[PDB]
RNA sequence: GGAUAGUGGCCUACCAUGGUUUCAACGGGUAACGGGGAAUAAGGGUUCGAUUCCGGAGAGGGAGCCUGAGAAACGGCUACCACAUCCAAGGAAGGCAGCAGGCGCGCAAAUUACCCAAUCCUAAUUCAGGGAGGUAGUGACAAUAAAUAACGAUACAGGGUCUUGUAAUUGGAAUGAGUACAAUGUAAAUACCUUAACGAGGAACAAUUGGAGGGCAAGUCUGGUGCCAGCAGCCGCGGUAAUUCCAGCUCCAAUAGCGUAUAUUAAAGUUGUUGCAGUUAAAAAGCUCGUAGUUGAACUUUGGGCCCGGUUGGCCG
């Protein structure tokens, strides 16, 4: 919790950031839309 | 018609009719008299720093409680005493007596998320550190 | 009484005819523990 | 790089100071940089210069490398190139020698030490030696 | 007391930041050109608005007014030479009907992708910032370069930048060092 | 007449009784230096301008004056007032609203650094000097440009013999953040530009700040704590003026930026000249006369004819 004195010289692998993050949204949003219910839902729980 | 002079040499009336009716405003009249410099707890200031005196149990109700209670603080420049607002519980152990907090206006309110009447000064910093960083375990507050 | 207010206005917009999301057990909760 | 080339643009014969200005442009396709003293050398036998009489002082490598542009001026007859040139370039070329003097603060504190003394103080030193001892 | 160096903003955030029609419109632009943030669309929609506003106040002016003739033909020349207009739409009534995607099409990373050399639009951007693509003879790493019509045919690989020969990179160099001491002997 | 560099009630002697004002005189307030200008944009406007330029004034408060072409000068003097320094107790010395710096104040503001190399200025003068100025340090005031990955192969899911997504599957390429010979840079350095050498396989070289009844963009999510004279009784369900009591998951926006507070502007036609409203919602004087103010019927060379030389489109080229 405390910062290290000499520091300045579950886990899921990180999302890309910046330009590559927008590539993830553009793939996710609309190229090959994953879940289709006729109204394009965006965040379901247990279906 | 329309109830006002309109002819081409009537600019004196149109200039001074507006001047008197502007006094029935609220932002304009509060600005020219400078009531920020005469009556407000903040002397026209955005923030103010003050010494906390005591902490109040201004609680939601008796024991089954939505705990949002805060303190009685005297501003250091004009010497006026105001009522403060602290965030959620767990920050009351930070604010002891005589900590010299830096407090800002509260302002916006809805019909939820804090509906306490009579308080308009949230506490931003205590003892010169923070309350966001002190609550989220970024730093520690020195004891007086 | 925040939960009473949030439900009270919500079926009012059924009668007014506008979209509104269907509910769950976060309706009257502080979505954010504050600063 | 097979060979670096130097190109002189906007040459101005300046008999007011008996020198010539020119915008020196050097193409170094690979190596690292200009190596100014080699340009001091190459701008000697570019015509006839007797290399102490040539001078280059501004240089800036273009973005991405390869091209470097700058200002360079050549005198004739190095004797007045000793005169018209500023001192800091002659020290930079090693043609003159850097004089050693005190800092700004010590020079001025020395100046105001004298400003309180009227005359040479040769009487005062004799006065205060008698004053301290006797 | 030196003269104040003038500065000005080159982008403007929208007044209505949350509309599902425009939020999907700008995200469509970001994916197909590979834009880092929404400032890039904001910047184009700023200078596009400046061009349309300047040309709009010229159109209130009458015909054959030399202020309109001089400034108008200047604005037509600048957009055609960049390449936003074609050669058949050199009139002030067509610059009002310009679109944001016309400017984005004239970028460097968009143009280097249209000339082969990229195989994807995001590879076009990351190739440029690694100081590989040189316009004419000078190495650029700015993806908003706005390639002119005359400098269209000069976009190649630099004489540096190991994809154009000249002493491959450090990753291959260490790789060449490793197989020299392992498989060489 | 005196005085001044000089006009002039500027002062003096005498003699007149004038001068300003409802077209706002005079007095009062200004948390008022004036202006070029700044923000805000459908127009007109509203608000701001201590602050890089021009002009004014002041050097703790007043006054008086020497020198000089020029000063009512304060990095000049004299006196008084208010602070304040030294001591041998007799006396002496003061003025950072100049540059660094410190105390006090407050929400609120940097190094007791380097140099005259540039820009210019002063002098007896190419040479000396300049906290004027420049260089550098601190500096998320504000502004510009855009790193945090790209490509291939294998196996599945597709659209369907050519096109995409998925995987603790796999492969080599490329590069700067860094360190650093050298060189450029600079008064001398730092830094930028160039570059020999080292420098990427994810808990590496790991991006945050906010938000999810509508605004509005984003949940028929989860766990735990406390209460119910509520149903049921192996479990649970529901409420909970716990205005959700405490945490987590998921999703959305902006992005090396983001949130909050105060002020102001747009939205705003809630200051309305453009452009509000007064029957019943705020608001038509109880009624009439009447000065300033504002506004005020129509009417006096209209028409016709002649030629001349022009700028625009064309039948024409």
């Amino acid at each position: 919790k405390v910062h290290g004195s000499l520091a300045r010289a579950t886990e899921k692998p990180k999302k890309p950031k910046g330009r590559a993050y927008k590539r993830l949204l553009y793939t996710r949003r609309f190229v090959n839309v994953t879940l289709v219910n006729g109204k394009r839902r965006m965040n379901p729980g247990p279906s | 018609g329309k109830g006002k002079p309109r002819g081409l040499n009537s600019a004196r009336k149109l200039r001074v009719h507006r001047r008197n009716n502007r006094w029935a405003e609220n932002n304009y009249k509060k600005r020219l008299l400078g009531t920020a410099f005469k009556s407000s707890p903040f002397g026209g200031s955005s923030h103010a720093k003050g010494i906390v005196l005591e902490k109040l149990g201004i609680e939601s109700k008796q024991p089954n409680s939505a705990i949002r209670k805060c303190v009685r603080v005297q501003l250091i420049k004009n010497g006026k005493k105001v009522t403060a607002f602290v965030p959620n519980d767990g920050c009351l152990n930070f604010v002891d007596e005589n900590d010299e907090v830096l407090l800002a206006g509260f302002g916006r309110k809805g019909k939820a998320k804090g509906d306490i009447p009579g308080v308009r000064f949230k506490v931003v910093k205590v003892s010169g550190v923070s309350l966001l960083a002190l609550w989220k375990e970024k730093k520690e507050k020195p004891r007086s | 009484s925040a939960k009473s207010f949030i439900l009270r206005k919500k079926e009012l917009m059924k009668r007014r005819g506008r979209k509104v999301a269907k509910d769950s057990k976060f309706t009257g909760r502080k979505r954010r523990h504050r600063f | 790089s097979d060979a670096v080339t130097i190109r002189t643009r906007k040459v101005i014969s300046n008999p007011l100071l008996a020198r010539k200005q020119f915008v020196v442009d050097v193409l170094h396709p690979n190596r690292a940089n200009v190596s100014k003293d080699e340009l001091r050398e190459k701008l000697a036998e570019v015509y006839k210069a007797e290399k102490d009489a040539v001078s280059v002082f501004g240089f800036r490598t273009q973005f991405g490398g390869g091209k470097s542009v700058g200002f360079g001026l050549v005198y004739n007859s190095v004797a007045e190139a000793k005169k018209f040139e500023p001192t800091y370039r002659l020290v930079r070329y090693g043609l003159a020698e850097k004089v050693e003097k005190a800092s700004r603060q010590q020079r001025k504190q020395k100046k105001n030490r004298d400003k309180k003394i009227f005359g040479t103080g040769k009487r005062l030193a004799k006065k205060v030696a008698r004053r301290n001892a006797d | 007391p030196r003269a104040p160096r003038t500065y000005s903003k080159t982008y403007s955030t929208p007044k209505r930041p949350y509309e599902s029609s425009r939020l999907d419109a700008e995200l469509k632009l970001a994916g197909e050109f590979g834009l880092k943030n929404k400032k890039e669309i904001y910047r184009i929609s700023f200078q596009l608005s400046k061009i349309r506003r300047a040309a709009r106040d010229l159109l209130t002016r009458d015909e054959k007014d030399p202020k309109r003739l001089f400034e108008g033909n200047a604005l037509i020349r600048r957009l055609v030479r960049v390449g936003v207009l074609s050669e058949d739409k050199k009139k002030l009534d067509y610059v009002l009907a310009l679109k944001v995607e016309d400017f984005l099409e004239r970028r460097l990373q968009t143009q280097v992708y249209k000339l082969g050399l990229a195989k994807s639009v995001h590879h076009a951007r990351v190739l440029i910032t690694q100081r590989h693509i040189a316009v004419g003879k000078q190495i650029v790493n700015i993806p908003s370069f706005m390639v002119r019509l005359d400098s269209e045919k000069h976009i190649d690989f630099a004489p540096t930048s190991p994809f154009g020969g000249a002493r491959p990179g450090r990753v291959a160099r260490r790789n060449a060092a490793r197989k020299a001491e392992a498989s060489g002997e």
